[PDB]
């Protein structure tokens, strides 16, 4: 059926340059033309470049002219992105688009992916912080509010964070990084808790991240 | 659906009674077959796809001059004889060069001299050979009938949309059927044998770059070849059209190639037809078949639909498809599912007569949906006339002025006949003939003329045909005797031939 | 030069009611249009090829229409479970082809009291050298706000990074978390911070002007 | 290699285009013009040789559009 | 010392190529590459059709951009008649033997 | 490209060896051999011409020399 | 004239030289040349009206040489190009040549 | 819905220009400037003497 998986993942540091393969298979995609749209955060999308059926042929928008060259592989089925002079307005979720095309561009049915986190970061290897969240202390003896373990400064996107064992997993979902004045990540959440544990269920994020190696049991404090 | 906007468009209408009408589908032009009472069926040649390809003859076209050796004698004292002359991969030649005291001999006079260099090829061309019996014509098969969505995308060749089907042609199995859902099966009669006379062409393969190269063409490349079935070291016959063996002032005799011939081999496929290769197997962006439609088989989808009520909508504003063709969209706002759409093209709108003659026959809505499309395509009369698209008072109509006339689409039709006979020749003869004592003696006496013109000029390129065409104009302006017409039909034979490219 | 512009972005309507929304052109693009649908968090998809006719496992309850340059959706009932994104798309003459902007869907909710949670900052966190002074906000609506920290009688802006949820199904659950960057110096230096709602459900603003030393 | 054959003396005339179609017409004639541009005394001398020939006021420009035209490209 | 001239290429490549279309009767096509000496360029006519994108049935516009580069190029050089050095040897006949 | 021009026209006649001497002979001649011998309907349909014209059975023959020579090389 | 091909060497004359069908630079260029008159190498072919390629000849360089026909060759031991053929003009003053 | 078509100019401009001869037998001319297409150009044989 329809699959374009996608690849090359990670960061793109500013400076160097990177490959987006998307994996297209399922199709006869000799004849069907690529495209490539991305998804900025909190804007609209974006159209990039895309490729014709024919090899030699290829266009891109004019905001990114002369940078980012595709290559069709016809014995593989395959996309190469190249990502050469990566600016800091390239972060955003790329795709890759198929249709059939009679023509050089144009489609009648159109494929999607799954999308690539693609963003831009120039700071070094951090760890994810603990930062505490709670409400008052006047009406917490039963009740209903917002709290939640903060976690910021954290490198890279994303820190698999948990909620005692798979619990109080309500409110607690996988937010997008939180943009700073640097290259740190961010992110912030509220909770639904029925607020009778002070003192008997504790709140420890088992905040863990394989490639900084920070795992600080802490604890939110009203 | 598939043949509506490419501008080689050819109608071929009037049948003997609707049996069966023989066509020939070009590779780029499209084919649009209209019946009485069958749905409108538009044939496209699309690929020509070659598998399991031999190979001839294989030319080198860049050599490289590896470590020579050369050996003198003196002269009166025998020739010149080195150890590495007898190989067949070294490159060999004698000469007579000025030999005195000065060089070491003792006998002044004319010398020998052998200089010999160890051929090696770079890079070299494969040529392939052609069988008729690997032939696989792929034609797409789509009526226009009862479009659905507009236009669909036509990669879905599969048993969905049935109003399109894949019809492969091999020479193992000249007869095909495409099932169409609804429109019965028509059934094919290709004759790939008689198509582009593959005995006599070759398929080159050189630098990633494919060919259609003649077969007298080919046997005549002044470069080093081989058998061709071997992959590694060649024998290289007739290595001497690369090397040039120059001497000085007969002192040293250097041995010199030529350069990368490729550049020089390019410029000498004149008249070649460019292939393509998507794997195995060598596809083609040229050529024509020769079909028969047997359409008895072929029934109309939709007469027992009743007629539709209102409430049309005139989106997709229509134009014409450079033959006069009016392609017309329409989105029928209602539901009550499968109806026939009443369009007519008529002056004189308090009578409504229907003028001009309908291509896409028995229009059908499909979609039993608020808003179901259709794609329809009206051939006016030329000057001023009407699309009524609808039945009542809630009709929509369209003004829409043809221009041309009558003779003018006579002159355009003749001009296409007349491209056509030069590009096809005797098969031009049964691009629309149904059968019988006209469309078979005139082909007869057209392919004693291909045979008395192919086989007496045959090797002339543009320039030269209308240089002599302008010869035989003169000999047909002058020279006053009862040979005088030989030399008239002879030279537009040859202008229209070699002008209309 | 052909801006697909989206007019409007967004309508506070009922699931089950109409919704038109149009997307506009400079030049003329005459009938060459596609729509899409774009959930948050999932692949997007398509709504109509030629703003006409869907693709295969849509319904026929989307529909378009064409009117010079605009085209006007037409839908006639809006399912819970088919609020998301929209976009356009041009498929006109030769490429790139210009997207549109992003409609999204929202529906009515409680409008009756924000949240005032406050968070004094946890001391510790202030040792430890960041500063969250993390004002929440929650079951509110709108979604947009104007937060003004009255820090010691004075603007101070360009530092609020809020992060709004996403729509829940049965209230619709928007938050805020507002932040202040500050530094050990700057909480040193200030004591009257003061936190702004600006809930358009209510009359007034609860400005909690909270002093340092408390709850 | 030197005497490589062409292969417009065996195209394959078809509905599509060929190898090299828009350096086809163009060819010869900029061979001709520009070889009679080189050598300016050759048509002198041809109209020397061809008024010779034929004798009739018709022969003659037939003998000068042949020698003008064997010049260029030998043969 | 031998001054250059005109130097043509005998081998060239071609990089990344583009082709911008253009509806029939909606004026031409142009690239925004075009602007550049080292793309070559060449405008024709294709069919424009509904399926093709375009509302108008017709001969359309198609610009094709392509940008040379050659690889391997020969030079030509001029020769000045007032730097000729040619060299004489003369040899007189006398006490030399057949080795000299 | 395609009609490269040939530096015979300006060959430079010294008393050493040029770069193609061995080959200058035996360039023209294997071409029209080669165009005779792929195309045997060609010297009748010459014959049918150059002896329309002429009409003194000596030019008949230059002009059949001229029409041969002038069909494998265009010019 | 001298043209340089590939450590090989000719004496090309003037008008054979100002006529060849090649893209060229004007010679002074010490970069990125401009290559004036690039539509001999490159070929433009539009298909079937729907579909334009663009693709280049081969390597010149043997259809260049076979077209030197007439163009005696010559070494180069540097900034100076020694030639294999010429001939002078010289008179043969023997006023002080007396027998020793 | 009137979509444009080759737009004329008819008041121009001329930028700071510039020319440079080449000595005779020595080549032809030749600029850096010349490889833009905002730049118009005439080649011509003018007197050159010591």
């Amino acid at each position: 059926e329809v699959q374009l998986l996608e690849s090359g993942g990670g960061l793109v540091q500013p400076g160097g340059s990177l490959r987006l393969s998307c994996a297209a298979s399922g199709f006869s995609f000799s004849t069907y033309s690529m495209h490539w749209v991305r998804q900025a955060p909190g804007k609209g999308l974006e159209w990039v470049s895309a490729i014709s059926g024919e090899g030699d042929s290829a266009y891109y928008a004019d905001s990114v002219k002369g940078r980012f060259t595709i290559s069709r592989d016809n014995s593989k089925n395959t996309l190469y992105l190249q990502m050469n002079k990566v600016r800091a307005e390239d972060t955003a979720v790329y795709y890759c688009v198929g249709g059939y095309s009679n023509f050089y561009y144009y489609y009648t049915m159109d494929a999607w992916g799954q999308g690539t986190m693609v963003t831009v970061s120039s700071a070094s290897t951090k760890g994810p912080s603990v930062f505490p969240l709670a409400p008052s202390s006047k009406s917490t003896s039963g009740g209903t509010a917002a709290l939640g373990c903060l976690v910021k400064d954290y490198f890279p996107e994303p820190v698999t964070v948990s909620w005692n064992s798979g619990a109080l997993t309500s409110g607690v979902h996988t937010f997008p990084a939180v943009l700073q004045s640097s290259g740190l990540y961010s992110l912030s959440s509220v909770v639904t808790v029925p607020s009778s544990s002070l003192g008997t269920q504790t709140y420890i994020c088992n905040v863990n991240h394989k490639p900084s190696n920070t795992k600080v049991d802490k604890k939110v404090e009203p | 659906i598939r043949c509506i906007g490419v501008s080689n468009r050819d109608f071929v209408e009037g049948m003997s009674g609707g049996t069966w009408v023989d066509v020939v589908l070009e590779h780029g032009g499209c084919v649009t077959v209209m019946a009485q009472d069958k749905p409108t069926v538009d044939i496209e040649l699309v690929t020509t796809t070659v598998s399991n390809m031999a190979e001839v003859r294989s030319y080198c076209y860049e050599a490289s001059i590896s470590d020579m050796a050369s050996d003198s004698r003196c002269p009166t004292q025998g020739e010149a004889y080195l150890d590495k002359q007898s190989d067949t991969q070294y490159v060999c030649k004698r000469t007579l060069v000025d030999r005195g005291w000065g060089n070491g001999c003792g006998l002044f006079g004319k010398g020998s001299l052998v200089t010999c260099a160890k051929f090696a090829c770079s890079k070299k061309m494969t040529g392939k050979s052609i069988q008729p019996e690997n032939l696989e014509y792929r034609i797409m098969l789509s009526v226009h009938g009862s479009q659905h969505s507009g236009m669909i995308v036509n990669d879905t060749g599969h048993e969905t949309d049935e109003n399109r089907a894949k019809v492969e042609i091999t020479p193992n199995s000249p007869r095909a059927e495409a099932t169409l859902g609804g429109f019965g099966s028509l059934g094919l009669d290709c004759e790939p044998r008689t198509g582009l006379d593959f005995s006599d062409l070759y398929y080159l393969t050189m630098n990633n770059k494919h060919w259609l190269v003649h077969k007298e063409w080919f046997h005549d490349i002044p470069l080093p070849w081989h058998a061709g079935a071997d992959t590694g070291t060649p024998h290289w016959n007739n290595k001497e059209a690369l090397v040039e063996f120059k001497d000085a002032h007969a002192k040293r005799q250097t041995v010199v190639v030529l350069g990368s011939q490729e550049g020089a081999v390019h410029t000498a496929l004149a008249g070649a037809l460019e292939a393509e290769m998507d794997g195995a197997k060598g596809r083609l962006s040229s050529g024509h078949l020769k079909c028969r439609l047997k359409m008895d088989k072929l029934r109309l989808k939709g007469v027992s639909y009743s007629l539709c009520t209102a409430a049309f909508t005139f989106t997709k504003i229509p134009a014409e498809t450079l033959h006069g063709t009016v392609t017309v969209e329409v989105q029928y706002a209602g539901t009550d599912g499968p109806c026939k759409v009443p369009a007519q093209m008529a002056v004189d709108m308090q009578t409504l007569t229907p003028v001009g003659r309908l291509i896409t026959a028995n229009p059908v809505i499909t979609e039993s949906t608020e808003n179901s499309k259709m794609m329809l395509e009206l051939d006016p009369p030329f000057g001023d006339s009407y699309i009524v698209i609808g039945v009542g008072e809630k009709k929509i109509t369209h003004h829409w002025h043809r221009s041309g006339s009558t003779i003018g689409k006579a002159f355009e039709a003749t001009v296409r006949g007349a491209k056509r006979m030069a590009v096809l020749g005797d098969t031009a003869w049964d691009f629309g003939s149904v059968g019988g004592a006209l469309n078979s003696l005139g082909k007869g006496i057209h392919q004693i003329f291909g045979a008395a013109f192919k086989s007496l000029f045959g090797g002339m390129s543009w320039f030269s045909q209308i240089l002599i065409g302008t010869l035989l104009m003169w000999l047909g302006l002058n020279t006053k005797n009862g040979s005088i017409s030989l030399m008239c039909l002879a030279l537009g034979g040859v202008l229209i031939f070699l002008s209309t490219a | 030069d052909i801006v697909m512009t989206q007019s409007p972005a967004s309508l506070s309507l009922s699931p089950g009611e109409r919704a038109t929304l149009s997307c506009r052109a400079t030049q003329s693009i005459s009938t060459f249009l596609a729509w899409y649908q774009q959930k948050p968090g999932q692949a997007p998809r398509l709504l109509i090829y030629d703003a006409s006719t869907r693709a295969s496992g849509i319904p026929a309850r989307f529909s378009g229409s064409r009117s010079g340059t605009d085209f006007t959706l037409t839908i006639t009932r809006l399912e819970p479970e088919d609020f998301a994104v929209y976009y356009c798309q041009q498929r006109y003459n030769w490429p790139p082809y210009s997207f549109g902007q992003g409609t999204k869907l929202e529906i009515k909710r409680t409008v009756a009291a924000p949240s005032v949670f406050i968070f004094p900052p946890s001391d510790e966190q202030l040792k430890s050298g960041t500063a969250s002074v993390v004002c929440l906000l929650n079951n509110f609506y709108p979604r947009e706000a104007k937060v003004q920290w009255k820090v010691d009688n004075a603007l101070q802006s360009g530092n609020s990074q809020e992060s709004v949820t996403e729509q829940d199904s049965k209230d619709s659950t928007y938050s805020l978390s507002s932040t202040l960057t500050l530094s050990k110096a700057d909480y040193e230096k200030h004591k009257v911070y003061a936190c702004e709602v600006t809930h358009q459900g209510l009359s007034s603003p609860v400005t909690k002007s909270f002093n340092r030393g408390e709850c | 290699a030197v005497t490589l054959p062409s292969h417009s003396t065996r195209k394959l005339q078809t509905r599509s285009q060929t190898w090299l179609e828009s350096r086809e017409y163009t060819k010869h004639l900029i061979r001709v013009e520009n070889w009679i541009f080189r050598n300016p005394g050759f048509a002198l001398a041809a109209a020397a040789i061809a008024w010779l020939l034929g004798s009739s006021t018709s022969q003659k420009v037939i003998y000068l559009v042949m020698i003008l035209l064997i010049a260029p490209a030998y043969s």
